[PDB]
RNA sequence: GCACCGAAGCUGCGGCAGCGACGCUUAUGCGUUGUUGGGUAGGGGAGCGUUCUGUAAGCCUGCGAAGGUGUGCUGUGAGGCA
RNA sequence: GAGGGGAGUGAAAAAGAACCUGAAACCGUGUACGUACAAGCAGUGGGAGCACGCUUAGGCGUGUGACUGCGUACCUUUUGU
């Protein structure tokens, strides 16, 4: 269908509350990792849970 | 000799502008909408002036009514009596004095029972 | 102490020391105008009117001449029938300073 | 020189206890909201409570007398398609007996926020005790 | 000083910046640098550089001492929009505005 | 049956405006007095503001013009001055 | 790279080449106050509280306006909205 009156700016903010994202925050480091890194995954470098990985 | 407008229109709606401050929405951005809402509140600024004359002698009517019950005489038979006592010109703004002093009040009361006994 | 007197157009509840609104009167710049027109004097107890203007009581009180008041925007308008017009107003007002109660 | 109104904060409400056992509805409802909202008092208020706090005391035993004791109207809205229902006095008093006294003052009662604000003040009882005690509270009958 | 860093005509339309901007609105340096990190948008990426650029030039010019610092003003405001004509049926004719943003980073201890 | 409420009505107080009279004046306009002042179509009267030319090779003015944006003040108004 | 800051020029860089003046519409940031049981052309009359310069004021001035009396756009055409 379509509008019959433009809709306020105030409807339009209050529209727009659940917008803003995550702060991601949850980061940790570990012995040999060297790297602040997220929970579960590999570091940039290799390590995962202090094991190297992408290595023998 | 040709004219160029412009600068008395926006100084006559930053006169509008300037009175639309303090409103909601367009009301106090759009020009086109101040003028119509603008001019739509002198219209009541004009017709309230009245009605506060209205409103004034029977806020001063309630608290005579409630000051009068106390001492035990309905307003109707109580200003019926200040009248045929000495036709009194103490008065409904002046009745404040009922508030500030009560055996002040209980005086007027007290020559109104005079008319009525 | 205090009283209550009736000036133009209308009636006030005065103390002595206070100052309060009055019209134009024709008195001097810094003079004093005169109420014998009072209804009643209290010593914070009444001594009130039979009839209308105590017998005794008189309020002197000193004025400030002032001038122009607030100006006010009368607003005619109706809607769907072509007629709109504006009209302002200031009015002229003065105090007075009281020093009065006296009998 | 404007008018001394009095203030929010200034105005002291203060209490009454009222016994509905003798009485006639309406006629007992109208001096409640004469109390509840301040008016018999030295209000000078159009805006703010100044009135007591009300508590009743045996609030089923009221009397609506008339022929309207059997069948004064009672209509009630749920907001669905069979959504009238109808309620009489004496059914009304046979189950959910102090909401009758609340619906009836209500209407009596003026206006929005600040009717609202007088509405909870008010506290039925259909029991002969109160636990508002506390208060100390003043006895009133009219 | 909080030494002003900017960056002007990034591609976005300010209300996607924002959702990246807001939390780095505020927060410690160290904190926020590993949000805009992690944050998954295109717009954060861009940011991340002005940001970490923004640091280094209050270090360089201002001097020093980055270890205790905020993010303390951050803030959007919309560029230019490109205009082209996309074709549509029956030789409907849109506007098709490609809208641009000015990103704009207040850099500081307090 | 007697009170009281009840409007922008009426009277109370100040101010403004039109048109007759009467006196200061002896045009003019004030000073009294009397009475008037809802209004579209529409007629009449009385006004402001803008651009440009004349006055003006005068006058004001980089110690800060116009414009822009604020504030205070002022005329019945459109508006004006600082 | 784009772009930005210092440095430097210049009377001026909020004159930086997409450049004089730079309004409104528009969208933000910062600060004050208000706002999550309460209904309506979004106002006006009344009005507490609270925050700001602080006055022979103090409750004077300014901003906000809890709550609250009264309040069915404008325009055009019309017998009449």
């Amino acid at each position: 269908a379509v509008q019959q009156n433009k809709p306020t700016r105030s409807k339009r903010g209050m529209r727009r509350s659940h917008d803003a994202l995550t702060a991601v925050t949850s980061l940790s480091v570990d012995k040999t990792s060297g790297e602040k890194h997220l929970r579960h995954h590999i570091t940039a470098d290799g390590y995962y849970r202090g094991r190297k990985v992408i290595a023998k | 000799a040709r004219v160029k407008r412009g600068v008395i229109a926006r100084a006559r709606h930053k006169k509008i502008l300037k009175q639309a401050k303090g409103y909601y929405g367009a009301r106090s951005r759009v020009y086109r909408v101040a003028f119509q809402a603008v001019i739509k509140a002198g219209q009541y600024a004009y017709r309230d002036r009245r009605q506060r004359k209205r409103q004034f002698r029977q806020l001063w009517i309630a608290r005579i009514n409630a000051a009068a019950r106390q001492n035990g005489i309905s307003y109707s038979k109580f200003i019926n009596g200040l009248k045929k006592a000495s036709v009194e010109i103490d008065r409904k703004i002046l009745a404040d004095i009922a508030v500030f002093d009560k055996v002040a009040f209980t005086a007027l009361v007290e020559k109104a029972k005079a008319a009525l006994a | 102490m205090y009283a209550v007197f009736q000036s133009g157009g209308k009636q006030h509840r005065v103390s002595e020391g206070q100052t309060v609104r009055l019209e134009k009167l024709d008195i001097a710049t810094g003079e004093t105008v005169e109420f014998a027109e009072v209804l009643m004097i209290a010593n914070g107890e009444e001594v009130k009117i039979g009839v209308p203007f105590v017998d005794g009581g008189v309020i002197k009180a000193e004025v400030v001449a002032h001038g122009r008041g607030e100006k006010v925007k009368i607003v005619k308008f109706r809607r769907r029938k072509h007629y709109r017009k504006q009209q302002g107003h200031r009015q002229w007002f003065t105090d007075v300073k009281i020093t009065g109660i006296s009998a | 020189m404007k008018t001394f109104t009095a203030k929010p904060e200034t105005v002291k409400r203060d209490w009454y206890v009222v016994d509905a056992t003798g009485k006639t509805l309406g006629r007992l409802a109208t001096e409640l909201a004469r109390r509840l909202r301040g008016k018999h008092k030295a209000e000078y208020t159009p805006h703010v409570d100044t009135g007591d706090y009300i508590i009743v005391l045996n609030a089923d035993k009221v009397a609506v007398t008339g022929n309207k004791r059997t069948d004064k109207v009672y209509y009630h809205h749920t907001g669905h398609i069979g959504g009238i229902k109808q309620a009489t006095f004496e059914e009304m008093i046979a189950r959910r007996p102090e909401r009758v006294i609340e619906i009836a003052v209500k209407g009596m009662l003026p206006k929005g926020p600040l009717g609202r604000a007088m509405f909870r003040k008010l506290k039925v009882y259909a029991g002969n005790e109160h636990n508002h005690a506390a208060q100390q509270p003043q006895v009133l009958d009219i | 000083m909080e030494t002003i860093a900017k960056h002007r005509h990034a591609r976005s339309s300010a209300q996607k910046v924002r959702l990246v901007a807001d939390l780095i609105r505020g927060k410690k340096v160290s904190q926020a640098l590993d949000i805009l990190t992690y944050t998954n948008k295109k717009a954060a990426v861009l940011v991340k550089k002005v940001l970490e650029s923004a640091i280094a030039n209050a270090e360089h010019n201002d001097g020093a001492d980055i270890d205790d610092l905020k993010v303390t003003k951050i803030f959007v405001d919309e560029g230019p929009s490109m205009k082209r004509i996309m074709p549509r049926a029956k030789g409907r004719a849109d506007r098709i505005l490609k809208r641009t943003s000015h990103i704009t980073v207040v850099v500081s201890d307090r």
